[PDB]
């Protein structure tokens, strides 16, 4: 399996980058994409060039650090999987594969394929939580939560924060991430006391951070590794409309340190 | 001399009596103290959030992009608690007894009881934070048995309990960050520890994006950097997990407590070539059907399903027949490793054994097998590329967890005053074997309900401030770090970092791995310094210091691993008994279990860095058992 | 659907005296089956409505009421009972004076459940 | 001979100590046991429901038309508990003393 | 609900006419002896509720049999029955053993004898005489 790769190569944040081609002869069909990149990096180090840099921690599609735009589609051609879970059995002999990072104003590029995703952290910091201090919690079985509500909350709560929704969205919007967090916290009773403020704050933060708007295109849900449905965005819209009917004003934005 | 500082009296009131006896810091004065927290796992994030809620100035660190990337996120199993919600006979004392007996009587009783006593508060706090635990139809929490435990005491999300727990902790930490109490420094790794007048007073970090070397100073330092199971090249830990922080602290004066205590996992996806070092964890709920086998012929090109029943070497059945093929994971994995080492493997490189499910499919119904193993089968098909319903699975053991680490007393404080070690980086209370769904509980207990009190006591005993970042100790540590980095970059040999890491991991897995003997450990101790010298003489890490250089990080971690391997081999050679994960071939019962020696090795061994990597000093902390008796 | 040992403290959830009184009025059904024998259609609507009203007037019955009613109604259709024409003989025959407003409560619950897309489960086949 | 098998030590921890001392059946092994329960009163129905929730195979019996037609459906008085909600001096020890004195000292204290 | 109930049954209004009362046997504190594990003399036979002696002594306090039965069913019997079952091997006894056949034959003979007596006095006459 001979594979030709076109990898984006950028020295640093301010230095412009370009595509470079690397041809590799033997590629095991059952090894993952990241391991192929590792073999390429070892070959580059042996030859004497600068190795390709990319984010990877767990290699199980749970941590959410993998971030690659492969052949134009986020996380590789196969759906509902991350970049670390993509194997070369999904490609063809003699194929040409184009590798790029995410592209957004809120996700600055730091290296060849590494981006800065602290914008998601800042979105979380502006209300994406439940304000309960340690030691004050009541007993576990005090508040009943129906099985359906808990299941939907778990479906929305399994977001690995990869940022592929921003990369797939033509507008570069973080609506799926924000909607998933809002839906998770809004489907449990413990999230009731401050939900109508919460959503507003979170939405404002995204606008403050540099993300686009949502045209309901739906491209985000097609590449989401954990298959977050588009009904989270509808839930966020309902919450924001109800908050606007209550005269809820957004707080001050979270300025980065 | 190691003072455990354990309380006295009945074991039920020990934690409360200690809590009353310790000192306190007034809420007004808490803003005058600065605490450095290195690590943002379950333990690290929980500790940082709680100490920020208290009022202290917290400085949290992590080497990943975000605090929410950490192998606390990857945990699949549930989390234990003594709630007794299922009316099956669970209690705090039952959990304490289970944890102290599962550790093969190699841990302090007070710590285990404290953990079992605060587990209930852990679950209450996690529920109150919005963690989506599984619920029943009536709206109350659901419990499940951890595949062999005698009680159903486990709370779980569907398959990602660790992710939800870490997300709750990360949301609390984010709330504190928004309040201005906690300052988070992602993408920087602590490279050294600075001790001023015998107290850990700061750290020296390198920012991995720009290469900047920065000096931070604080009153107290907390280490939550996770386990060192990655010293073996092949392991189920994350690609970045390391032992740099704990090794630097140990070199500074901290005592390493039982470094040889390791835990492995029976069923993991085997490797697909000599380029992969990550083995994906499966579930222990497999092996219930058994049917572990290997072709009798050394080399067969026929399909696994084409092999007749009479031609299959169904080992683990003609050997150890009394157990019923449900042999303990230690014995099963030792047999599997021996079979693969004989040259009778089935994987790509010859590493792996067959786990067949065909007989289970025929005997049971495919509907129920799917309903209990669907996620596992889909994941295996996604990675391996073979359907378990038709072809047999392939599995191979790998190193999973490390019970060892820095020795700490009852106050979670190491030998160095002011240095607190929580999570997987301390020896703590798992003893010689970690029970299922206990590392998450231990980390959350240390972060939420234990560390605040002890750190407040220590801080109240001293006064704030007085140490800045211009002291000669900071300059010396920074100069040492700079010289080390420059030497690493200037070696420019031939072999890559991963080659040295792989060689070290294979040597450590063959000799100090699952089965250990005196001759093998002596040979490994002979071999380690040659590998270390070859690394320090013939390594090729390219790039520049002031960039995003990943090879430099890997080189530093590999150097620390090469130093730690010698100590753990020495510790394994020292302990002349079999207990828990640590197994010696000269001290086994004929069945194949671990034969202890309670009259000569009923202590915790702490190793002191004496400046020589071949002659570290041994200190014994005796263990006394009063409520649970060894048997 | 609450299991033994998992119950919280008794005074955790408050229940208004009026709601508890109406729940007790609906819950005092002795299961005699005279409502079926008096209804010209042979329908078990008063029995089902009484049980649904009992469980739907307390907070502990909230998490699964909209499914519950649907399931119960389907089971009656599966068992062979007729429909309800709002005639009212069952209320006049019922030994415990269960009012016809339990049927109105059941109708409200079923309408709301249909608005939410709740679908009945598999019927309970006799052994 | 009759062995009451009552625990030892202070009477407040007797039931907890016995609960810790007794054996257990793993939840996986519960489905291999069959238990016959004859009777569907308060005790019978409660026992059958709890043992079914545990996982055992339960075989419940009753001579009436339905399990609900059993006796104890006619009990008109209330049910006692040592919760002290009215704040008038009730407690577990007070209830134990009342029950053991109202029985004219003819019953075991541990029960 | 008591004057009305008395009027419904007796037919006389208590507000104008004196009530009539007569004592009757209500409860039995006695029964099969059980130990702390709610297990009778026969191993594996557990007696709960009103069928055992248990803890009412010589006199049952008001509102105590209800909580006694619920306690035995909910919070006591599971633990003790699990304790007994964990010490024995499941299964091994089928319904074809001679003990089952002998018990069934005894029951059949008893029923046949009862049906074939065909005397004069009815069952309730003997029950009334005994009572
Ligand atoms: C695959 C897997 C599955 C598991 N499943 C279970 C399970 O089902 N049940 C269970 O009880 N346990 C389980 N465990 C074990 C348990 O989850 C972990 O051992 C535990 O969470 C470790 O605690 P920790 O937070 O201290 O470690 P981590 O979460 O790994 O902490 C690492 C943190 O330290 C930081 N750090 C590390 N080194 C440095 C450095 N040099 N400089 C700066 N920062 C640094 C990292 O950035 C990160 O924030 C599992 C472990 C693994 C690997
Ligand atoms: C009118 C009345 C009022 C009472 N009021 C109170 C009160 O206020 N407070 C209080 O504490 N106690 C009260 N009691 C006592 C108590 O409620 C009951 O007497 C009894 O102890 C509790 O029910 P149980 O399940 O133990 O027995 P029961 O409910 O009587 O159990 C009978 C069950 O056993 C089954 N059964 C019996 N024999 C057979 C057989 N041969 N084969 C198969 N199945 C069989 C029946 O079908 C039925 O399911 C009252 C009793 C009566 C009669
Ligand atoms: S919503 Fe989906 S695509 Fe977006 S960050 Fe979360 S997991 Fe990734
Ligand atoms: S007639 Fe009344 S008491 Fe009898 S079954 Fe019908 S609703 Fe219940
Ligand atoms: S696809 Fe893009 S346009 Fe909006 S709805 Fe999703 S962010
Ligand atoms: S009388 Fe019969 S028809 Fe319906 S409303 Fe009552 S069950
Ligand atoms: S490395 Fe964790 S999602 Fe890819």
């Amino acid at each position: 399996m001979k594979i030709t790769l076109k990898i984006w190569r950028q020295k640093n944040r301010n230095t412009p980058g370009e595509f470079k081609t690397y041809v590799m002869d033997n590629v095991n069909p059952d090894m993952s994409f990241l391991e192929m990149l590792d073999v390429l990096n070892e070959d580059l180090m042996s030859r004497g060039e600068e190795p390709v840099a990319f984010d990877h921690d767990c290699r199980e599609g749970i941590c959410g650090m993998c971030s690659l735009m492969i052949n134009g589609v986020a996380h590789g051609p196969k759906n509902a999987i991350t970049t670390c879970q993509l194997h070369m059995r999904s490609f063809k002999d003699g194929d040409t594969i184009t590798v790029e990072p995410w592209r957004a104003s809120a996700f600055p590029i730091l290296k060849d394929l590494v981006v800065d995703r602290s914008a998601f952290d800042r979105i979380i910091q502006a209300g994406g939580y439940i304000s309960v201090s340690t030691g004050s919690a009541p007993d576990a079985n005090t508040i009943p939560v129906s099985k359906v509500a808990a299941d939907r909350a778990m479906d929305a709560a399994a977001c690995i924060g990869c940022g592929a929704c921003v990369a797939a969205c033509p507008n570069g919007s973080a609506m799926l991430f924000t909607a998933a967090k809002v839906t998770h916290l809004a489907l449990l009773p413990q999230g009731q006391p401050e939900r109508y403020q919460r959503v507003v704050n979170m939405v404002a933060q995204a606008d403050f951070e540099g993300f686009g708007n949502c045209t309901n295109i739906g491209e985000c849900a097609a590449v989401c590794p954990k298959e977050i449905s588009l009904e989270t965005i509808a839930q966020l819209n309902r919450d924001l409309v109800m908050a606007a009917l209550r005269g809820i004003e957004p707080n001050t934005p979270i300025v980065p340190a | 001399v190691l003072d455990s500082k354990v309380p006295t009296g009945p074991i039920e009131q020990r934690w409360d009596k200690h809590r009353f006896e310790m000192k306190l810091v007034n809420p007004a004065n808490r803003r005058k103290y600065t605490i450095i927290v290195v690590g943002s796992g379950l333990a690290g994030a929980s500790a940082a959030a709680t100490l920020g809620e208290a009022g202290y100035n917290v400085l949290c660190f992590c080497y990943q992009d975000s605090p929410r990337r950490a192998h606390s996120i990857a945990a699949q199993g549930g989390i234990n608690a003594a709630k007794n919600y299922r009316n099956d006979g669970d209690s705090i004392y039952r959990l304490f007894y289970d944890t102290v007996k599962g550790g093969d009587f190699r841990a302090r009783e007070s710590n285990v009881y404290r953990l079992a006593q605060v587990s209930v508060n852990i679950i209450d706090q996690c529920v109150a934070q919005g963690v989506p635990f599984a619920r029943e139809y009536g709206g109350l929490l659901d419990n499940r048995s951890f595949g062999g435990a005698q009680v159903a005491r486990t709370f779980y999300a569907r398959g990602q309990t660790g992710q939800q727990l870490l997300l709750g902790a990360y949301q609390a930490l984010s709330r504190q960050i928004a309040a201005g109490t906690v300052k988070m420094f992602p993408r920087t790794e602590m490279l050294d520890l600075v001790v001023v007048d015998g107290r850990a007073r700061g750290i020296i970090t390198r920012d991995m994006v720009t290469g900047k070397i920065t000096r931070y100073a604080a009153d107290a330092v907390v280490l939550a950097t996770g386990g060192y199971g990655n010293v073996f090249y092949l392991s189920t830990n994350a690609k970045g997990c390391n032992a740099t922080a704990i090794w630097r602290a140990h070199r500074r004066g901290a005592f390493f407590g039982n470094p040889c205590f390791t835990q492995i996992h029976p069923t993991c996806i085997p490797v697909s070539g000599e380029y992969q070092s990550k083995l994906t964890l499966m579930s222990e709920s497999l092996r219930n059907d058994g049917r572990i086998w290997v072709p009798k012929k050394k080399g067969d090109t026929r399909r696994p399903q084409d092999i007749p029943e009479s031609e299959r070497d169904y080992y683990l059945e003609e050997r150890y027949p009394s157990f019923g093929n449900l042999v303990p994971r230690d014995i099963a994995s030792r047999a599997a490793k021996q079979v693969c080492d004989e040259g009778r493997g089935v994987g790509p490189g010859g590493l792996g054994v067959y786990l067949d499910f065909a007989d289970a499919i025929k005997r049971l119904g495919r509907q129920k097998i799917a309903e209990r193993y669907g996620n596992l089968f889909d994941m295996y098909k996604q990675i391996t590329g073979e359907d378990p319903y038709e072809t047999p699975m392939r599995i191979y053991p790998a190193v999973h967890y490390t019970m060892g680490g820095l020795w700490v007393d009852y106050n979670l404080q190491s030998t160095i005053p002011g240095l607190f070690v929580i999570g997987e980086a301390n020896f703590s209370d798992h003893g010689a074997n970690r029970l299922g769904a206990s590392a998450l509980m231990q980390g959350l207990a240390d972060g939420y309900f234990i560390l605040p009190y002890t750190i407040a006591n220590f801080l109240a005993q001293v006064k704030p401030g007085g140490v800045s970042i211009d002291r000669p100790e900071f300059a010396e540590a920074e100069a040492e770090i700079n010289q080390r980095i420059q030497r690493l970059l200037s070696i420019r040999g031939k072999r890559t970092v991963d080659s040295f890491h792989r060689e070290l991991g294979k040597l450590m897995w063959d000799k100090c791995g699952m089965a250990r003997n005196a001759a093998g450990l002596r040979e490994a101790l002979q071999r380690i310094p040659e590998i270390r010298a070859e690394f320090w003489e013939n390594v090729n890490v390219p790039g520049e210091a002031n960039d995003l250089n990943q090879a430099l990080e890997k080189a530093g971690r590999v150097a620390d691993f090469l130093e730690l391997a010698e100590l753990m081999c020495l510790d394994a050679l020292h302990r002349e008994e079999s207990c828990g994960g640590h197994f010696r071939e000269e001290y086994q019962t004929p069945d194949g279990e671990a034969l202890r020696n309670d009259e000569q090795f009923s202590y915790v061994a702490a190793w002191e860095f004496t400046g020589d990597l071949a002659k570290p000093r041994l200190h014994k902390e005796p263990l006394v058992f009063e409520y649970v008796k060894p048997t």
